[PDB]
């Protein structure tokens, strides 16, 4: 009944208050979607050995993407919470260090929308028509409302939305189709479809497992009933489902925790086949160190390693969401581990978000300002 | 240690007695101007409340002050001690 | 400050000027600005 380790939550803001509290009781926590860099320091949350890379690598990939796309005037939109703030801060820092990709405006989405707030974001973005591409670091909840508000603005194709980690290969945020979200860029850590998880899901019904209390309302949401629905319906070929991108990371984290427990049983406990009495009071520091010292092959074959900060090595893929007139689906376009490998030939079914059009081919000079992104035209006599 | 005196009502207290320490130690230089002044203010207020017959007659108020060190982790540990003592 | 400013200018000792672009008092130059109402750039038109 005692918990040796707890899987960390997705939200970085949630994960902060989870991890600081659990550090007092000395229990390691492994997350699957909390990639905020402020949790990567081994001085504030020591028991946060996460299996996903930090947001600094995401910011580096994003700045490399805009550099390769010749983008220098990109707007920034972030929601409340630690994840969005840390992501946009890392993006700004990495763009200022190199590339010269400044930020036009920084927009904030409150945790408590008041209807009128979301359409304030769109007309605040529209006040600077030069800034076309907009960086989004919010989750699906605010992303859907932002897309809906932008659709009512009759500005289809004006904004080049960029997807964050929370806006990966998912269907709910892109449920607005391409009417307002045509050809949106997206970054996601290196995922892989789990055949075992798919097989497990293929044999799940309403009455198959009673442990999942939420499965009843999950089925109710999937098929609206209590419009009565039958118990013989199959979700495999009727819901058009798609497994989330981070579930592979959940399985990887569970495997790493199991490997750490196996190592503890092999080393601290004797050669018996049961829990030795010494392992009954599991020590938090020892288990955290064992988690940090794991080495095994994952389901997809990617190695699993833990550094001193408990962060996975950088590995990301860049996709684009658009309609091909046959089937709207995500396709692997670019790879990012330490340097950009984006494929230009598979972008936008090439537009540039330049702050100012070229002044003149020698007829007039170009000047700069505090932000070196806009070439201010000046007519020499 | 900390400031713990006996009383009918035990009031908790977090005060930045020490400044924000570097990576070497969680607690840095003690903030004599900041922490000690607030500590003495709370102590004087508690003494005045205890000595006031109009406010809570025949009732004394205890002290439950622990150091904060201007650090989130230290303050959260002190609050953990608080909630453990409460339960 | 009690929801109504009561600043006393006679007790200010350092009058200060923190302005991005200096104003054009004679008004002989066009007032052009970027996509933010922050700096009033003066362009000396012909």
């Amino acid at each position: 009944e005692r918990v040796v380790g707890v899987i960390g939550a997705s939200g970085s803001s949630v994960s902060i208050m989870v991890a600081n509290i659990l550090r007092l009781f000395k229990i390691p926590q492994i997350s699957y979607a909390s990639t905020a860099p402020d949790l990567s320091d081994n001085s504030r949350y020591d028991f946060f050995s996460r299996v996903v890379p930090s947001d600094t690598y995401q910011a580096q990939a994003m700045v490399d993407i805009v550099r390769a796309l010749k983008w220098n005037y990109v707007s920034t939109v972030a929601s409340e919470g630690s994840y969005g703030e840390s992501g946009v801060e890392a993006f700004i820092q990495k763009s200022r260090e190199d590339g010269g990709v400044c930020i036009a405006q920084s927009v904030k989405i409150p945790r408590e929308p008041k209807a009128g707030e979301f359409d304030k974001i769109i007309r605040r973005l529209l006040e600077t028509s030069n800034a076309r591409a907009v960086i989004i670091f919010a989750n699906e909840d605010d992303i859907r409302r932002v897309l809906e508000a932008a659709r009512r603005a009759n500005q289809t194709g004006h904004f080049f939305w960029m997807g964050s980690d929370s806006w990966g290969s998912k269907i709910a945020p892109v449920l607005h189709l391409e009417e307002v979200a045509e050809g949106a860029v997206t970054i996601l850590p290196k995922r892989m479809s789990v055949r075992g998880f798919d097989r497990y899901f293929s044999s799940r019904t309403l009455d198959n497992n009673r442990r999942n209390i939420w499965f009843a309302e999950f089925w109710e949401d999937n098929f609206h009933c209590k419009k009565k629905c039958t118990n013989r319906e199959r979700i495999g070929q009727d819901s058009a489902y798609e497994q989330e991108g981070k579930v592979q990371f959940v399985i990887d984290a569970v495997y790493a925790m199991g490997h750490a427990l196996h190592a503890m049983h092999r080393d601290l406990c004797p050669g018996r086949v049961g829990l030795c009495p010494r392992m009954d009071p599991v020590d938090g520091t020892q288990l955290l160190k064992y988690i940090r010292n794991v080495n095994f092959s994952g389901i997809a074959g990617n190695p699993v390693t833990f550094n001193e900060n408990g962060d996975a090595p950088g590995r990301y893929d860049i996709y684009q969401y658009q309609l091909r007139n046959d089937s709207a689906e995500y396709k692997v376009i670019g790879s990012w581990t330490d340097h950009l490998h984006l494929r230009i030939e598979r972008m936008h079914w090439l537009p540039r978000s330049i702050c100012s059009l070229p002044c003149q081919p020698g007829e007039r000079k170009k000047t700069v300002k505090g932000m070196p992104c806009c070439w201010h035209c000046e007519p020499c006599t | 240690n900390s400031i713990r005196i006996d009383g009918d009502i035990t009031l908790g207290g977090l005060f930045p007695v020490h400044g924000r320490g570097s990576e070497g130690k969680p607690c840095g230089e003690l903030k004599k101007e900041k922490g000690i002044h607030r500590l003495e203010a709370m102590l004087f207020a508690l003494d005045r409340i205890n000595n006031d017959p109009d406010l809570l007659p025949n009732i004394t108020l205890g002290a439950r002050i622990l150091d904060t060190c201007s650090r989130d982790t230290h303050a959260l540990e002190q609050s953990l001690t608080f909630v453990q003592a409460l339960i």
